[PDB]
């Protein structure tokens, strides 16, 4: 079986490159962060424009939804990360601490914590309530690319342009595991499988790799397109067949099978980077967005 | 601009 994903809208409105891009949890709505220093909201299903959520001083180069869909976080080149109430517009907070652009951020499961990662080369833990800092983990040596919580938010896996990838205990802040295959390109994006059992780690040496981390063992490499710069995401496609979805320097989303490690689709279009997609969480959609000689973001629908 | 959108070599 393959997909059989198809473009059906294009969504245009950032002046900048676009640096990421997150369905909602309920599926509802398409979030986007922009090197043009704002955050859209677009309609999930119809590409619609909803609004613009701004405050951030410098461009942005992450942003992340609650479990809930009704809170957003982003990170900064203003070395800031913001939480915003999606509903009103208002931000809640500013997360101060970093000393240097923050990069990547995501809530916990619970969404009662925010983990950020930075240029400063730490992973931060805060108190969504109080915006306080609660841990700072001496994390890294080259920024901090990548930082995700597990299913029960009990750990956190981090990357860095430093080649490595690392498994903190969340109450502790102990580094549990490093993880690192026989070379070391810089590792420019992790996350946890769906299942939190498997870590997917994208390498600047065009490869992504899945990992057991219980046994720190690389169980398939996902290979066949272009990703030596820039820190693109990578994605588990799950509402019909078991894909692995990235983004690509060669301005293609790549669609491999899980299993058997094929690519199954090429999705042409963007003038540029393709550096984030995202899976709609029930429905076979992908949202694709890219670099600065681009500015959009792509809605393909699959039948499977 | 947003780093993301930047090359950053070692």
């Amino acid at each position: 079986v393959k997909p059989n994903y198809a473009l059906k809208f294009t969504l245009a409105g950032h002046t900048k490159a676009v640096s990421s891009v997150k369905f909602s949890p309920n599926g509802e709505w398409l979030a986007s962060s922009s090197a043009d220093k704002l955050i859209k909201i677009w309609g999930a299903y119809d590409g619609k424009f909803e609004k613009t959520i701004s405050g951030h001083k410098l461009g942005i180069s992450d942003v992340a939804w609650s479990s809930d869909s009704n809170l957003l976080v982003s990170a900064s080149d203003d070395k800031t990360l913001k939480i915003w109430d999606v509903s009103s517009g208002k931000c809640l907070k500013t997360l101060k601490g970093h000393s240097n652009y923050v990069f990547c951020c995501n809530f916990n499961p619970q969404s009662n914590l925010i983990v950020s990662g930075s240029f400063d080369e730490s992973v931060r833990i805060w108190d969504v309530k109080t915006g306080k800092c609660l841990k700072t983990l001496p994390a890294h040596s080259d920024p901090v690319s990548a930082v995700h919580f597990n299913r029960d938010g009990s750990l956190i896996v981090s990357s860095s342009y430093d080649g490595l990838c690392r498994i903190w205990d969340t109450a502790s802040g102990q580094c549990l595991k490093t993880l690192i295959d026989d070379d070391n390109p810089p590792v420019s994006f992790v996350k946890f499988s769906p299942n939190g059992k498997y870590i997917l780690a994208a390498t600047l040496d065009n490869t992504l790799k899945l990992w057991d981390y219980s046994k720190g063992k690389c169980l398939k490499t996902y290979t066949g397109h272009k990703n030596e710069k820039y820190c693109i995401f990578a994605n588990f496609s799950v509402t019909g067949g078991k894909w692995i979805v990235s983004g690509s320097e060669d301005n293609l989303v790549y669609i491999w099978n899980l299993q058997t490690k094929e690519i199954v689709q090429k999705l042409q279009g963007h003038t540029d980077v393709v550096i984030s997609t995202a899976c709609h969480p029930t429905e076979n959609i992908i949202a694709s967005a890219a670099l600065e000689n681009d500015k959009t973001i792509k809605l393909w629908k699959s039948d499977c | 601009g947003a780093a993301r959108a930047e090359v950053y070599l070692r």
